[PDB]
């Protein structure tokens, strides 16, 4: 799949909080969010409280990454609204996280790849063992 | 007084470190194969005895001091 | 942005993504002034110059306190001398001030300060930050402590007002 | 008794706040700290809690036990 | 007088030790965390989930002791 | 509405608050300090000079005649049985 | 769970038992019907009016038939107001004790006493009469929420008209019932307690209808009701003014205020609440509508504000019942400082042992109430919050520097804690190093509240200058020079302010704003915050969100009512402590033939309670002296209870210090034993919950700390008093 | 980071996924259920540990687990 990319797009209505990004964006990272809204809604904002969605691409910026889903799993449900999220960075770059695959998570696809897969089962661990690691690999 | 309850407290420490560094044994360093069916792997596969009569024995013990001590309150 | 908003908490620099307000005692012009002003502030000028009024001013300061509710408040023996009190306190102050300054190095990729003004000029750097400033600063303030302590308890071993 | 009853969760959102106010103080914004303000553990707590339980516990009857004492020899 | 007390005693004792023991027999696993073995003597537990495992460790199961030790002596 | 992934400091709140002021300067008498206050500004070297400065406290309680150190003179209690 | 049906479907486990009554006043997880939930909470209120309904039929009873009342009121002073008897079985028998008038019982501090005779009741008769008339309202209570659930109960549309309903319970209920009340005492209340105060004995009393009927009884004291026509449509008014004055301050003779003066407060109270009943708007016009008042008010700083308002308390009842439960609360402390310092009741101020009661019970209830204010207000957040449907807009920006307020809120607590504790941990210091000179004390460096000192003082001047009308003082705690001594007890008595009293003030300040501080922070971050975005999606009332992000227990807003309530129990049992002390050794004692004036604990506050060493030792360790000593005597339950409550109180620390995690392990040691010998109950035994067990180790914290007290006060002042 | 492994005896109902906040799992096909589903861990960068994930699972025992490592801003959930 392609990341889309996101350029220029308006914010929604709001007004300003105190819950905003606060130099850790500035010097680590910082998580925007992008939706689509096929009217101009109202939606409740994680770390504040009230703001218009807007009608158009919508383009968001917050902190951690987790407000951004928090957001955009209220933003699924609700209203029918499809979204993604990106990791800003300090010095441009662009990393694409979610869905990613284009398809969400919770639905199989083809071609993932498993990363931490163990067909052991659990209970069958070992036990240490001074050596590195810790059995649970 | 003074070094009684000193040695008291001391020793008191010292017995939950005994009882400490066991649990940490069973974690780190035991070998349930290296020790089958020996006396230490029999209290593994029995341990929900001797933790029951030490309820009881708690309890018996609490239900009654404590029962004897109020009454002649 | 002015002046029928008819409202007063306009998003901090019209950032409402940013967690901050304006607000009066935010952005007032009288405070904006005070605020630009002193020596905490006023970028661009020599750090030491500027420890030195913010040295002087709180040594002078520190005198007061540490006389009137001293340990010999109360006593001819102590009747300022306890104003020595409020040198050390700038001599321990001094201290917490340099090793602060070891948090900075030398390099030193100087100032960790913004780079920019509000109104995104986009335009200098602070330099308060960065191991040869921030230590002219102190150095500065030791100074200027040290002085303000000084000059304080002599007015006071003089005084006349208030007895 | 804090570091037993109230727990992290409460702790950590109250320190979120502050590390915001120092942020927006003016005159404070110069500087900053070098490690990130976090509310202590969960089995921290329990330690930095007993340790406090234990000291108290031990001083008080240590104060009690010498000066009855000592007082009436 | 004497009777009572060393009956508070012995009850200090059953229930210090019930603590810590079971914390020494259930430091590999019970059935509410069978696979204890594989977190180590101290973490801080295992969630909410499956009703709430709170102070599940081998470590806190010691901590809860040192009250009863202290109660004890 | 404006994010510039150009900048990435406007978007932050990198920009210094208006307190920040890159004005002119103050009087000459700058001149003076500059010259008095330099031993001070090396760093480290300060950082000694204040720690020796304890020397300070040690002379300060060697030589003492107001402070509590004497009885002044009683006659001590036997006391509870001697 | 009887109240939902997949809730009741099955038991598996005991969490069952547990949900099933933590759940049961849940009305609005019953159901999403708002007129549902409004149907029950109305009968509700029904069933509990009749509770406390009944409850008063027992006060009124026990009075009749189990009280020496009849004994007290010939001699006041020194007879001990006691109701209730114990049967003689297992030894209970010494609980009965000489309280005088001939009789054995527990002596009471309710004060019902002091109510009856304010009332002019002379016999049991009029108390049991007034028993069954309560026993008779009791059943209609109780029928009548039957009636209105399951034959009529209202349409939501009925609870939602709230302008006819404050108009109604302001003036039908407020302004009538203070009418009436007025009516009762000028002729029943008035007549008959005067010749009370002339210790003319009850039973040489005429019956109270007889001053009602005739006006000759009446009219020779207080000779305005003399002209049957009466001044009132003359609308003189001046003429009345015997029966009624403003002289205010406190009879010699009976120690409490003068119903001479609580008459004509009714009275203006009654067409005060009269007048203010016609504001809001119904049907026949005239009239305000409160949607659109509400409206009008908007500002540069709120923007749009209060708009929307009148929806959100019209839909939802935890909103209106934080608000209630706020100031009903803040209702009951103000309640507990305006009837110690301004005795309302005859043999009120001089019976001591009720007054620390009266005072320590009001604390109590006021400080609950606003603590449950905060849960509410949460519950709020969390269920019934909709910007969508329901915007304020006051509600935003109050979440938008939320982060503010409570950062603030944070750094005052500090300031105000080490400016307050500090202090005494100054003086404990100094004194210790033996330098009482250092010290925060009136001999050292003194901290005077001339704020304090400076209102007192003004008060003291009012009558005469600011106040023509007033005789005497508002009370006498203001008074000046004045002092009454009704027996050989003083009644009350100018309150002085000194540095001792600057420091406790500066306790209280704290204790309060931290107590805020925790409610408040749990309120506003209930939805949303920095470490869980999502929290309402858990709920007001969960345990955490795993271990996870360094540990995020006690985030929920129950935990934070959870936390606040220990607090809560800080905060007052220091100001009931302030109470104690101050009011025994600088009010309460027993003044001579020459005037001297000895107090029970000699005037040692001033300089010992800026101690903490003087608290406990001065304080706990003097005064318990009588708790613990106590056997053998009447009071031999306080001693015990004494104890029992220490118990109950160290039981909670087992369940506040702990997790389930280990007792559930424990279980499964103890459910194999059972398994063993056949005895494994189907319902398989489970640990209490994470939050039940911090539920119920408040409790038992909260019952075992002020019950502790209560058996500490009512020990002390009865063997004292 | 935190360290979270899910093992074969995985029923891929799914809901360990939806439960996480952070995107930290993802469902992969496989021949070992009827689902022929299973949960898989890339992202365990973004995980903060709250274990939802097991609060979700069916299993006797869960099929996933999380074992609280190393300590990042992200782990630590910090916002600042
Ligand atoms: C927090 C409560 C508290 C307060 C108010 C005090 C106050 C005092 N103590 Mg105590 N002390 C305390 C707690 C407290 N103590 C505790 C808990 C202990 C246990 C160890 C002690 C042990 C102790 C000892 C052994 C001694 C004292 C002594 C003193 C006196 C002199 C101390 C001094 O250096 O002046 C203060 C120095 C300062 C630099 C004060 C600066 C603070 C200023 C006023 C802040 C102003 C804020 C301002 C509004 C900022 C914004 C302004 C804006 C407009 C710009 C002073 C009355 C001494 C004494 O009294 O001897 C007889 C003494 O020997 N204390
Ligand atoms: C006259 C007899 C009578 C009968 C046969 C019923 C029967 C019923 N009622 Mg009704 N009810 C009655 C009187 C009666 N009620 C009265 C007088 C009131 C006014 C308070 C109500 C108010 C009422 C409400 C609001 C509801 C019902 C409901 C119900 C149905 C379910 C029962 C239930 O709630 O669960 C439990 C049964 C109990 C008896 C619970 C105990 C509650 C009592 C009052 C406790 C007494 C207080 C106690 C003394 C407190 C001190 C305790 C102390 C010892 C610690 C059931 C058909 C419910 C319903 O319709 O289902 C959806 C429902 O919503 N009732
Ligand atoms: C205005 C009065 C008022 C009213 C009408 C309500 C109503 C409600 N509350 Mg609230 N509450 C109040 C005041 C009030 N509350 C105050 C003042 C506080 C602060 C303490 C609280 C704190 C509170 C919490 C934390 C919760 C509620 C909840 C609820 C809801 C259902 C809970 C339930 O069924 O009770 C269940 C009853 C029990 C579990 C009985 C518990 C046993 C009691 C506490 C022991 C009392 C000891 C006794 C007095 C002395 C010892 C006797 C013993 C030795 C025999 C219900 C809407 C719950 C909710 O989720 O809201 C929807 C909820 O969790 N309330
Ligand atoms: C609601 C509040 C309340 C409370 C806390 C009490 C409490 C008490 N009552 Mg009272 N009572 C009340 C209301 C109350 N009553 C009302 C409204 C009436 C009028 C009908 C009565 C009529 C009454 C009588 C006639 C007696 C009591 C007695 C008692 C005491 C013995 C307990 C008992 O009855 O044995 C157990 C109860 C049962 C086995 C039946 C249930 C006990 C202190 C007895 C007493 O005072 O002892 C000398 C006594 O004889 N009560
Ligand atoms: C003006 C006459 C009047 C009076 C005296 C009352 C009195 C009361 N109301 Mg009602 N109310 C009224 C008019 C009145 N209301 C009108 C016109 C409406 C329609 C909008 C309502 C709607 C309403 C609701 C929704 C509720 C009440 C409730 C209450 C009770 C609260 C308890 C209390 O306030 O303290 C003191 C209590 C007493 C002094 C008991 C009084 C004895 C009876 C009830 C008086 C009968 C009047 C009699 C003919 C004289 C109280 C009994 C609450 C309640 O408890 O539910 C049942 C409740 O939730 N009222
Ligand atoms: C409008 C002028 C007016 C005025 C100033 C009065 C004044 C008075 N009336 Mg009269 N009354 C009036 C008109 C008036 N009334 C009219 C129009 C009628 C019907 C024809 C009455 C029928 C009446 C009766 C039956 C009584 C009074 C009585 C009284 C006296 C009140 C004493 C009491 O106890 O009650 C008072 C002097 C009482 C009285 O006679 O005093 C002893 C008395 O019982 N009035
Ligand atoms: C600001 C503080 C203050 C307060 C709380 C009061 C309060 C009061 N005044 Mg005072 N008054 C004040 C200042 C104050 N006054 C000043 C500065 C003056 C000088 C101009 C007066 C002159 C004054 C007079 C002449 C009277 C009062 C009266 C009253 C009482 C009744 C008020 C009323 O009729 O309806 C609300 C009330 C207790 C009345 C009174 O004495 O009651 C018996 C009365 O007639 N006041
Ligand atoms: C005074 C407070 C207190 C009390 C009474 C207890 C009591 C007990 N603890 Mg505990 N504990 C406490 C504080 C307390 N603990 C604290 C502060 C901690 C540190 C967090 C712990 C940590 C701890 C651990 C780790 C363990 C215990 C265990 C036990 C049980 C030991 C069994 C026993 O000896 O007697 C039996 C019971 C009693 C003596 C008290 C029962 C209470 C009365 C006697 C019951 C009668 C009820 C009576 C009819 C009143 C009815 C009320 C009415 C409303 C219905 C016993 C229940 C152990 C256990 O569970 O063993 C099975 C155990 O594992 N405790
Ligand atoms: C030295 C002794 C002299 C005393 C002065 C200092 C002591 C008093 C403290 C000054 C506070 C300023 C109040 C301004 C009066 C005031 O409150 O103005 C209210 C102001 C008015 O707004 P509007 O005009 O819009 O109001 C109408 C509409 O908004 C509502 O429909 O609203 C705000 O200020 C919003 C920001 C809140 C401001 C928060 C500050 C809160 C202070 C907290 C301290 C409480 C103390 C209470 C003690 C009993
Ligand atoms: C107050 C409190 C905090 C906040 C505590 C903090 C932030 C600890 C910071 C303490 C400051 C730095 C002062 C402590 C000074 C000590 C005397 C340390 C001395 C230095 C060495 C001896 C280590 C928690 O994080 C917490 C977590 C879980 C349960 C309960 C609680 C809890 O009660
Ligand atoms: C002791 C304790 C328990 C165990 C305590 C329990 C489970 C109390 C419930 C036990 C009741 C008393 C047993 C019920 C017995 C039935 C009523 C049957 C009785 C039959 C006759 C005797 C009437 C916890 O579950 C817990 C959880 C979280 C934090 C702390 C703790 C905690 O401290």
């Amino acid at each position: 799949t392609p990341p889309e990319l996101d350029p220029n797009t308006p914010s929604p209505i709001f007004g300003g909080s105190t819950g905003g990004l606060l130099r850790k964006a500035q010097v680590e990272e910082f998580y925007v969010i992008t939706w689509e809204s096929p009217k101009e809604q109202i939606f409740e904002m994680p770390t504040g409280g009230a703001a218009i969605m807007r009608e158009g691409p919508n383009l968001l910026k917050l902190a951690r990454k987790e407000q951004c889903l928090a957001l955009g799993t209220r933003l699924r449900s609700k209203y029918k609204i499809k979204y993604q999220f990106y990791r800003v960075f300090p010095s441009g770059e662009v990393q694409y996280l979610h869905p990613k695959d284009g398809v969400y998570p919770e639905k199989v696809n083809p071609g993932r790849q498993g990363v931490g897969v163990n067909f052991r089962s659990i209970g069958k661990n070992v036990s240490p063992i001074e050596v590195k690691f810790t059995g649970k690999q | 007084a003074a070094l009684y309850t000193h040695h008291q407290y001391i020793a008191g420490f010292i017995m939950t470190g005994a009882f400490a560094h066991g649990p940490i044994f069973f974690i780190r360093d035991y070998n349930p194969e290296q020790n089958a069916d020996n006396v230490l792997a029999r209290m593994l596969e029995h341990k929900e005895a001797i933790i029951s009569h030490l309820s009881w024995a708690s309890l018996f013990l609490g239900f009654h001091t404590l029962g004897l001590y109020v009454h002649n309150d | 942005s002015e002046k029928p908003t008819y409202q007063v908490v306009q998003p901090i620099n019209g950032d409402p993504f940013i967690g901050s307000l304006e607000t009066p005692v935010t952005s007032s012009p009288l405070v904006a002034w005070y605020l630009s002003n002193l020596p905490g502030y006023r970028t661009a000028v020599n750090p030491l110059l500027r420890g030195i009024e913010v040295g002087l001013a709180h040594g002078f300061f520190l005198v007061g306190p540490f006389v009137k509710a001293g340990p010999l408040r109360n006593t001819e023996y102590a009747g300022a001398a306890g104003s020595l009190a409020a040198a050390g306190l700038v001599v321990i102050l001094s201290i917490c001030l340099t090793i602060y300054g070891i948090s900075s190095f030398n390099e030193g990729d100087p100032s960790t300060a913004p780079s920019l003004t509000l109104t995104g000029r986009k335009k200098q750097p602070d330099q308060l930050q960065t191991a040869d400033g921030w230590a002219k600063f102190t150095g500065g303030f030791f100074f200027g402590g040290i002085s303000g302590v000084i000059w304080a308890f002599f007015l006071l071993y003089v005084l006349d007002l208030p007895y | 008794f804090m570091f037993l009853i109230s727990w992290r969760g409460y702790w950590q959102e109250l320190i979120e706040t502050l590390a915001w106010a120092h942020e927006r103080t003016p005159l404070a914004n110069l500087i900053r700290w070098r490690d990130k303000p976090v509310a202590l553990s969960i089995v921290q707590a329990r330690l930095v809690g007993l340790v406090h339980f234990s000291v108290g516990y031990i001083f008080t009857y240590a104060a009690f036990l010498i000066a009855s004492t000592s007082g009436k020899f | 007088g004497d009777f009572l007390v060393h009956h508070a005693i012995a009850l200090g004792l059953h229930t210090t030790t019930l603590i810590l023991v079971k914390g020494a027999l259930d430091a590999r696993g019970s059935k509410l965390m069978p696979d204890k073995k594989d977190f180590g003597y101290s973490f801080p537990c295992d969630g909410p989930g499956r009703g709430g495992t709170c102070d599940i460790s081998a470590w806190d199961d010691f901590y809860l002791a040192v009250f009863w030790m202290l109660n004890t002596i | 509405y404006f994010d510039l992934e150009d900048i990435g400091n406007t978007t932050g709140q990198w920009d210094l608050y208006g307190s920040d002021a890159p004005s002119p300067y103050s009087p000459l008498q700058s001149k003076f300090f500059e010259t008095f206050a330099a031993p001070f500004t090396k760093r480290g070297l300060l950082l000694k000079f204040l720690i020796l400065g304890g020397g300070s406290t040690l002379a300060y309680f060697s030589t003492t005649a107001s402070g509590d150190i004497l009885p002044i003179v009683k006659g001590p209690q036997l006391p509870p049985k001697l | 769970g009887h109240f939902s049906r997949t809730i009741a479907k099955g038991p598996d486990t005991t969490t069952w038992i547990w949900n099933l009554h933590a759940d049961a006043h849940d009305f609005d997880s019953h159901t999403s019907d708002l007129e549902e939930i409004s149907r029950k909470v109305f009968s509700a209120h029904f069933g509990q009016l009749s509770i406390i309904f009944l409850w008063l039929s027992g006060m009124y009873f026990h009075g009749a038939r189990f009280s020496n009342y009849e004994a007290w009121l010939n001699d006041p002073t020194h007879i001990r107001p006691s109701a209730q008897v114990v049967w003689p079985i297992v030894g209970q028998e010494i609980l009965n004790g000489d309280v005088g008038g001939g009789f054995r019982g527990i002596q009471i501090t309710s004060g019902f006493f002091q109510i009856w005779r304010a009332s002019g009741i002379t016999s049991e008769l009029q108390l049991y009469c007034t028993a069954i008339g309560a026993l008779v309202f009791a059943g209609l209570m109780l029928f009548a929420g039957w009636f209105h659930y399951h034959k009529a109960a209202p349409k939501l549309a009925w609870f939602q008209d709230v302008e006819s309903m404050l108009n109604h319970h302001l003036a039908g209920l407020l302004g009538l019932g203070s009418l009436s009340w007025a009516r009762h005492q000028v002729h029943v209340s008035l007549p008959i307690n005067q010749f009370l105060n002339a210790g003319v004995d009850p039973k040489e009393i005429p019956l109270p209808h007889e001053f009602i009927l005739n006006r000759d009884l009446l009219a020779q004291l207080y000779p305005s009701f003399a002209e049957g026509a009466t001044p009132f449509f003359t609308l003189n008014w001046s003429k009345y003014a015997d029966f009624l004055t403003f002289r205010g301050g406190l009879d010699p003779l009976t120690g409490g205020l003068w119903l001479t003066d609580i008459a004509h407060h009714h009275l203006a109270i009654a067409i005060l609440f009269l007048i203010a009943g016609h504001m809001y708007r119904t049907n026949w016009g005239i009239g305000h509508g409160i949607k659109d008042i509400l409206e009008a008010h908007k500002g540069p700083f709120t923007g749009q504000g209060h708009k929307g308002l009148y929806e959100i308390l019209t839909t939802s009842w935890h909103a209106q019942l934080s608000i209630n439960l706020a100031m009903l609360g803040s209702l009951t402390i103000v309640v507990a400082q305006h009837m110690y310092s301004m005795p309302p009741y005859p043999y009120l101020a001089t019976d001591y042992a009720t007054q620390l009661s009266l005072f320590t019970h009001h604390m109590w209830i006021g400080g609950f109430l606003i603590v449950g204010a905060a849960a509410h207000a949460a519950i709020f957040m969390v269920r019934d919050y909709d910007p969508t449907t329901r915007y304020n807009d006051l509600l935003d920006r109050v979440l938008r520097h939320r982060d503010a307020i409570i950062s603030h809120l944070n750094w005052v607590c500090i300031f105000l804690g080490f400016h307050s504790f500090g202090l005494y941990i100054h003086n404990d210091t100094m004194s210790a190093l033996g330098r009482p000179q250092d010290m925060f004390s009136d001999t050292a460096i003194q901290l005077q509240p001339v704020f304090a000192q400076w209102i007192q003082n003004t008060h003291a001047l009012a009558p005469g200058t600011t106040a023509p009308g007033a005789t005497a003082s508002t009370s006498l705690t203001w008074g000046g020079g004045d002092l009454v001594a009704v027996g050989n007890k003083v009644a009350l008595l100018p309150i002085p302010l000194g540095t001792a009293d600057f420091l406790v003030h500066h306790i209280h300040a704290f204790t309060i704003h931290v107590t805020v501080l925790i409610l408040l922070k749990g309120v506003l971050f209930a939805r949303s915050s920095r470490l869980i975005p999502d929290k309402a999606n858990l709920g007001f009332r969960f345990p955490c969100d795993g271990p996870g992000r360094g540990g995020t227990c006690q985030v929920s807003a129950w935990d934070h009512v959870f936390l606040g309530l220990f607090w809560m129990y800080n905060s007052i049992s220091v100001v009931i402590f302030h109470f104690s002390w101050k009011m025994q050794s600088d009010v309460w004692g027993s003044i001579n033939d020459q005037g001297v004036v000895t107090h029970i604990t000699g005037g040692n506050f001033a300089q010992s309670s800026i101690t903490i060493n003087g608290w406990l030792r001065d304080f706990l360790w003097a005064q318990a002296s009588q708790v613990i000593q106590s056997y053998g005597s009447s009071l031999s339950a306080y001693g015990l209870f004494f104890l029992g409550a220490h118990f109950v109180w160290a039981f909670s620390l087992m369940f506040l210090f702990s997790g389930r995690g280990y007792w559930q392990e424990l279980i499964e040691s103890i459910v194999w034993a059972h398994n063993k010998l056949k005895v494994a109950p189907a319902t398989q035994p489970r640990a209490l919950s994470i939050v039940q067990g911090r539920a119920v180790g408040v409790t038992h914290y909260l019952l075992g700390g002020i019950a502790t007290t209560w058996a500490f006060f009512l020990a002390r002042i009865i063997a004292v008093g | 980071s935190h360290s979270v492994k899910i093992y074969d005896t995985c029923i891929g109902c799914t809901q360990c996924v939806r439960a996480c906040p952070t995107d930290v799992l993802e469902m992969i096909p496989w021949g070992g259920c009827k689902a022929k589903q299973i949960a898989s861990a890339p992202r365990t960068e973004d995980c903060v540990g709250c274990k939802r994930c097991e609060s979700a699972c069916p299993t006797d025992f869960l099929s996933v687990r999380v074992y609280l490592w190393h300590e990042t801003t992200r782990s630590m959930g910090l916002a600042y």
